[PDB]
């Protein structure tokens, strides 16, 4: 059957398989499939991200939490408002291709 | 460019000091002794000081040995002039990076960590064999050393060749010493077959032919099944006083050199080193699937049946017509095997009749069983033998990097990471999600259902 | 996102057929690489745009909300404790409930079939398993529709979030007044003035 | 800024360096550089694929034609070559459509790019979060790139918040409704004078730049509302240093 | 999926059957026919998928600007926020792979 | 706005060919479906445009 290899760290740290088991002493069950690695721990940091899933470098797998964005205070007319202040200017990156050869 | 050794040979000129020697035209460098961890800084830059190529620098001023990691980088780094991990120089720290994994510089006191750059391939002796095919013009070196027994670091401007018995694995039993008059080829025909049966990394393929069935790719990488599994490697330098009947179905009976797999081979590859072996006729005798016997005669004459192949010429001067006599009762003709090419390098044959010559399937006929040799390499001919190494070979899928129709490097596919690599096309692969097949039954043994 | 075992989609695991495919070089490999590249991209940006504010989530339930003259019952998503592992959730808004259940042929996208049962292989196989056996894998949606709903709820809360904390959840009439003055300063906001808009 | 530029530049200097992928993905350096990678790879990939197509002996006797002509009579050779002809042109077609797809996309890109340089570069744009990420896009920089341009949008992000009390408006003597004319301002009292002195300040609706208000910033309003602050005429000089009581001066 | 049904001018869509019914040379010849057919059809699937990927990419971009410049706050861009008129604001609900 | 009668286009209007055409099933249907879908979308969107 088809399977996925999480070739991260230039290594197959984990295998996504419809099959329950593999040659991994570690295995977590996912709602759609199985994940087999030598680390079924709770993947805090996805070294690689894919769909809603993330994989750590040790074979640990987990779910990627959504990144909360910068708060914008909604405009009002009166009452209490938290006026933003003491801004740090951060630079965001954005590449745009201009042409094909 | 092996380590020149500390006393044997001419060698000497050991720098082994904070003198910071800077010599040009260096192709080997070795540190045979870091006194625990005392500093060692090497800057290998192209002598014309060209930043276009990737610069190279190794740095460990710290003296933690195992934790005094030699900060290593083949990168477009500051071509450091005097001293320091960066120092005042040209080129910024991160101009262009190829390899920067700082490999720890832990080693024994008499341990040697070495690097050789030659033939646009790089070999590194940092606790292992790191053999790679990569362009390089790195004859500029600027050093900093701490004296360690007066024989710690040396530049290497000339190649020294050490014959090793290897009676025992490890520092013991290697019987290392610069020896033998079979210098190059027998240093380019021997190897230490891996217990799995592979060529150890570091092999340069002095004459090795990729098996292109019709036409050879000059440059690129190809995944293909080639007989890279090694069985009972035999590497006899310029001696064959043997009347031998190489037979398939049986692990070729010889002094199996490396950690050979004692497997009955289906193919066999040579690293021949004298041509006159072919002049000594009977070198190839054959018995095929029919059982029909077969002779091989090479000589300047082109007609056995109109003239004698009694050769009136020696040491070639004429591409010797190779004719192949059928030796069955109702067929006794000499089939013209091949006009002798100017110089053969390696010949490989397979069970299923694959007479393969220099990357070409001259015959690849029906299955051969007895590949028997009578190369008259007896008496003084025991120093005339072209047989220099022969290795039984099993087909294996592997990815081959080749340039200028010359083998550069290899990658087997058995390992799942390697399986993905050869399933892909590049030796290196990127961190991502890749297709893979569920492992089937390794033993086919498929039952029949009807 | 959809992945394919091109190798088996063609060879179906036939070894000899696989050897034949080898001559077609990386065309299959390039195809699969492009597919996964698109999938991973799609994932990364859609995750990028999705940013959820917790204060907004607080203000985003009907009980928290103050739809002063703004009848948001269908508008908002109900937040209740989910007996599923003790976690509290906010069910999608009534409107989105209608949109999915009535529009989606299966009502919701959670119908995405696990191939775990597909690897069960005991009983007969469905269409999902038929295509999986053809080497066709349907990677689940990168982001949850429930995540989509809670994201929308975050959007709404930020719409009504008058401060950095939850202490500034002004009545929506105030927000409407602000936006109006934004587009045009109001000389007289009568009760009817706002109310008519609200009820209409 | 010096920080950000340098350490983003470092982020360029390596891949997965220091595990600093908190800034991972879109709007981060990794995303853009990845994109450029596939950009530079794609052209060669497509060209090579098209080239490699033609070796496939498309249902014919050979991948080259003169052999077909020589080996058999021209009529049959024509027959066979037809299949090769079709294969070649068909592959061309698929390549062509792919290329046009690329042209379409990059055309969209350049359209946006020209927009971006206009709206973001030549001036800072009020359209929120337009310039490659949310927040107030102060300005941006641009640098060349393989077949493209990289844009570096500087945007402020507050580190703090001032929880002030906004004023809907004033009703002096319960008679004159006076309100800030400008929607983009807020009137408040805060800091030590939040309630101790009721010092009134106007600041940006967007951000915190307080200063004393001016009668010039206010306007009459037909209808008072209970949200408006009760006020007296003598408080007008108190509330506004810029107010003048004309009657008493007379 | 249905492509596998299509016997691409071969004698069958079953690779193993082709091996069974033909000598290796001719068998490999015939299987190549369907091999090509499968590859080609797969390719077209690829391109059209990318087509959809591209357009939806632009779509999500548009949605992103719409939410930032209208949903996050009403736009001075007249007519932009979902049609003409004084767009006071807008509200978004979830949808299958989409938003209202 | 352009449409094509897939069935007669391929089958040349021959039902005996339509026998085989049916075997490709939606191969014929999807073409015309998408075509008319795009056409109708264009029509409605430009009508709202004006
Ligand atoms: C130039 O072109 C010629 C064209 O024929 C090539 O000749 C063929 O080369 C291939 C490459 O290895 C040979 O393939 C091998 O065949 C051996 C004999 O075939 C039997 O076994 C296979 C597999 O079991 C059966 O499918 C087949 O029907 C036969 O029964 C096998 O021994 C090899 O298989 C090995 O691996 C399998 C697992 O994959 C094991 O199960 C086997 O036990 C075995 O270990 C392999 O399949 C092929 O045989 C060659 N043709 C002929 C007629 O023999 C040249 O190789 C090519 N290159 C040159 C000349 O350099
Ligand atoms: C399943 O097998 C794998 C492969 O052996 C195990 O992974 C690795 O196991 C070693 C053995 O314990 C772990 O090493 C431990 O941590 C460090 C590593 O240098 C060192 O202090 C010791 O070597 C120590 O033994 C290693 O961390 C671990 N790696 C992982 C888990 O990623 C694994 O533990 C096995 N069991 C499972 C997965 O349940
Ligand atoms: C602004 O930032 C730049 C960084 O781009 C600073 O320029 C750098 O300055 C160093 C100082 O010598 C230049 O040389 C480097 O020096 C270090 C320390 O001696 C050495 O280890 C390096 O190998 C290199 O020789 C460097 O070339 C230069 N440019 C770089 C790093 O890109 C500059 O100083 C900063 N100025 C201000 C006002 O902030
Ligand atoms: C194969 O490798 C050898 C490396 O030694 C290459 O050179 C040949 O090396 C042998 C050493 O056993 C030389 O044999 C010596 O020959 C001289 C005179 O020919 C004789 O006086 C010595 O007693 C000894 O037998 C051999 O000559 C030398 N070949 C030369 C110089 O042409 C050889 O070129 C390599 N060939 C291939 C095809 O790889
Ligand atoms: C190793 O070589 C010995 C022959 O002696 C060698 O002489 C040189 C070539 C040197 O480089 C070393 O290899 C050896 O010292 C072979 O047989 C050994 O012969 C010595 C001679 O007295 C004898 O004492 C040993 O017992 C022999 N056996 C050994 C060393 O195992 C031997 O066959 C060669 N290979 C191996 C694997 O030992
Ligand atoms: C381990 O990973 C899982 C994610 O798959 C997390 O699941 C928790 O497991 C405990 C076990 O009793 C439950 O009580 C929690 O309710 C689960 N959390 C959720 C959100 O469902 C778990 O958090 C991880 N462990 C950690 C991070 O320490
Ligand atoms: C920057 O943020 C700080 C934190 O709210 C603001 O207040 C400073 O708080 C620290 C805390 O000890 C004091 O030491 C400082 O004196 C405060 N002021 C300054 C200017 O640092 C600060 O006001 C913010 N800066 C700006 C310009 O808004
Ligand atoms: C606010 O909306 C809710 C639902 O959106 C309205 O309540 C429903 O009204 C219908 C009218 O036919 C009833 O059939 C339902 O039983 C009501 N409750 C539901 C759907 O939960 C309500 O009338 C609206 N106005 C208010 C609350 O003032
Ligand atoms: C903002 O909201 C809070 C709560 O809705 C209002 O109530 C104040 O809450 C704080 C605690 O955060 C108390 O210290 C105050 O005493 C509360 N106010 C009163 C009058 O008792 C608050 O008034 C609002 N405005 C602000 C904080 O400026
Ligand atoms: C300012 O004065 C007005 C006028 O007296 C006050 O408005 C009254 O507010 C109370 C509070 O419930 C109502 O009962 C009265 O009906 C209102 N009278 C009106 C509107 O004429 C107002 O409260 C005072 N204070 C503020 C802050 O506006
Ligand atoms: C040569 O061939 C003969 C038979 O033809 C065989 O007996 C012999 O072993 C072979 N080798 C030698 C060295 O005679
Ligand atoms: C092949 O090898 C097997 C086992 O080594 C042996 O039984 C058989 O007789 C051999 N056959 C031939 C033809 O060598
Ligand atoms: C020569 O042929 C005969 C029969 O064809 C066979 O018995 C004999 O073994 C062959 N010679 C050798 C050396 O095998
Ligand atoms: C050679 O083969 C032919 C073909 O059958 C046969 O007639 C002839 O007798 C054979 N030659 C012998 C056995 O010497
Ligand atoms: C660069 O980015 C990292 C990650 O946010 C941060 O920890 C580091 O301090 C930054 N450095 C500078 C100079 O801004």
């Amino acid at each position: 059957f088809s399977e996925q290899a999480a070739y991260v760290d230039d290594d197959i740290v984990g295998v996504i398989s419809s099959l329950s088991s593999s040659t991994f002493n570690s295995t977590r069950e996912l709602p759609g499939f199985f994940y087999h690695s030598n680390d079924g721990s709770n993947c805090t940091e996805p070294v690689l991200v894919y769909s809603n899933i993330g994989v750590c470098k040790s074979g640990s797998i987990g779910y990627v939490p959504s990144q909360s964005g910068q708060v914008k205070i909604a405009p009002t007319v009166t009452g209490n408002i938290s006026i933003p202040t003491n801004f740090s200017m951060s630079i965001r990156t954005e590449y745009l291709q201009l042409y094909n050869t | 460019y092996l380590p020149i050794g500390e006393n044997q040979g001419v060698n000497s000129t050991w720098y082994c000091a904070g003198q910071h020697p800077t010599a040009s035209g260096v192709h080997g460098i070795f540190v045979s002794h870091i006194r625990g961890g005392h500093g060692f800084e090497i800057g290998i830059s192209q002598e014309p000081f060209d930043p276009s190529g990737y610069q190279l620098y190794l740095h460990k001023a710290t003296n933690g040995n195992t934790n005094a990691t030699a900060r290593l980088r083949i990168c477009q780094f500051p071509s450091i002039k005097t001293l320091g991990p960066t120092a005042n120089n040209d080129v910024t720290i991160g101009r262009n990076c190829l390899f920067n994994k700082a490999i720890p510089a832990h080693m024994s006191e008499h341990s040697v960590v070495g690097i050789t750059w030659d033939n646009d391939r790089v070999t590194v002796f940092s606790d292992k064999i790191y053999y790679f095919y990569f362009k390089n013009d790195w004859s500029r070196v600027a050093t900093k050393c701490y004296n360690s027994g007066g024989c710690a670091m040396q530049y290497v401007y000339e190649p020294t060749y050490y014959m090793l018995n290897v009676t025992s694995a490890g520092e013991d039993g290697i019987s290392y010493q610069p020896c033998t008059a079979n210098c190059i080829g027998y240093a380019a025909n021997v190897f230490a077959t891996e217990p799995n049966g592979h060529i150890p990394e570091g092999f340069s393929f002095n004459n090795w032919f990729l098996l292109s069935n019709d036409s050879t790719l000059v440059h690129g990488k190809v995944v293909s099944n080639q007989p890279l599994l090694v069985n009972c490697l035999l590497a006899i330098p310029k001696i064959y006083g043997l009347g031998q009947f190489f037979s398939f179905n049986q692990t070729i009976d010889g002094v199996c050199n490396g950690a050979a797999v004692q497997r009955a081979p289906e193919a066999l590859r040579f690293n021949i080193n004298d041509t006159s072996v072919i002049l000594a006729e009977g070198s190839i005798v054959l018995h095929t699937a029919l059982g029909t016997n077969f002779s091989f005669v090479c000589s300047n004459s082109s007609n056995p049946h109109l003239a004698t192949f009694a050769i009136p010429l020696g040491a070639t001067q004429v591409p010797y017509y190779c004719f192949f006599k059928v030796d069955t009762y109702n067929s006794t003709v000499y089939k013209f095997l091949a006009v002798l090419p100017p110089t053969v390098r390696e010949i490989v044959i397979t069970k299923y009749g694959d007479v393969y010559v220099n990357g070409f399937g001259y015959l690849h006929l029906g299955l051969l069983d007895a590949v028997t040799i009578n190369f008259t390499g007896h008496g003084t001919d025991d120093d005339v033998s072209g047989f220099w190494t022969i290795a039984s070979t099993n087909f294996v899928d592997a990815l081959i990097e080749v340039q200028g129709t010359a083998i550069q490097r290899i990658l087997y596919c058995d390992d799942p990471v390697s399986q993905l690599k050869c399933s892909q096309v590049a030796f290196d692969l990127d961190d991502g999600f890749y297709p893979f097949s569920s492992r089937n039954l390794l033993s086919h043994e498929q039952p029949i259902s009807f | 996102p959809v992945s394919v075992d091109c190798a088996t989609y063609v060879c179906n695991g036939n070894s000899r057929c696989k050897q034949l495919l080898t001559q077609y070089t990386a065309a299959c490999k390039t195809i699969e690489s492009a597919l996964q590249l698109s999938a991973r991209l799609e994932s990364v940006e859609v995750n990028s745009m999705l940013t959820i504010s917790e204060e907004a989530l607080q203000l985003a339930t009907i009980s928290s909300f103050n739809g002063d003259g703004y009848n948001f019952t269908n508008v908002l998503g109900v937040s209740v404790y989910d007996p599923a592992r003790g976690r509290v959730v906010q069910k999608r808004s009534f409107i989105e409930d209608l949109l999915f259940n009535k529009v989606v042929t299966n009502g919701l996208g959670t119908v995405d079939e696990d191939y775990k049962r597909c690897s069960n292989g005991r009983s007969v196989a469905d269409l999902v398993c038929a295509q999986y056996y053809s080497g066709v894998m349907v990677l689940p949606g990168v982001v949850d529709a429930e995540k989509l709903h809670m994201y929308s709820a975050s959007l709404i809360g930020g719409m009504v979030l008058g401060g950095f904390t939850a202490a500034a959840a002004l009545p929506f009439s105030y927000a409407v007044q602000a936006r109006l003055n934004y587009l045009a300063l109001q000389t007289d906001v009568l009760q009817r003035n706002q109310q008519l808009l609200a009820e209409s | 800024f010096n920080s950000a530029i340098g350490n983003i530049t470092s982020a360029f200097e390596s891949v997965k360096e220091a595990s600093s992928q908190t800034s991972r993905g879109l709007n981060t350096v990794a995303h853009a550089l990845t994109k450029v990678q596939e950009v530079v790879n794609s052209q060669g990939a497509a060209l090579t694929q098209l080239t490699v197509q033609l070796q496939h002996n498309f249902q014919a006797i050979s991948s080259s034609i003169d052999d077909i002509y020589s080996r058999l009579d021209p009529p049959s050779a024509d027959v066979q070559v037809d299949r090769l002809i079709t294969g070649r042109l068909s592959a061309l077609n698929a390549f062509v459509a792919q290329t046009l797809t690329k042209y379409t996309e990059v055309q969209a890109s350049r359209k946006l790019a020209q927009q971006k340089v206009n709206e973001c570069v030549k001036s800072q744009s009020q359209r929120y979060g337009f310039c490659g990420g949310d927040g107030e896009h102060i300005f941006s920089l641009v640098q060349a790139a393989p077949q493209g341009l990289l844009f570096l949008h500087t945007v402020l992000v507050p580190s703090d918040f001032v929880d002030v009390i906004a004023i809907a408006g004033l009703c002096v003597n319960d008679e004159i409704a006076l309100t800030l004319r400008e929607p983009g301002l807020v009137l408040f009292t805060h800091e030590l004078q939040n309630h101790t002195a009721t010092e009134y300040f106007v600041s940006s609706r967007r951000m915190f730049e307080p200063r004393k208000p001016t009668v010039s910033d206010f306007v009459q309003i037909e209808s008072c509302v209970v949200t408006y602050v009760n006020l007296t005429r003598d408080q007008l000089p108190d509330v506004i240093p810029d107010y003048i009581d004309v009657n008493k001066t007379r």
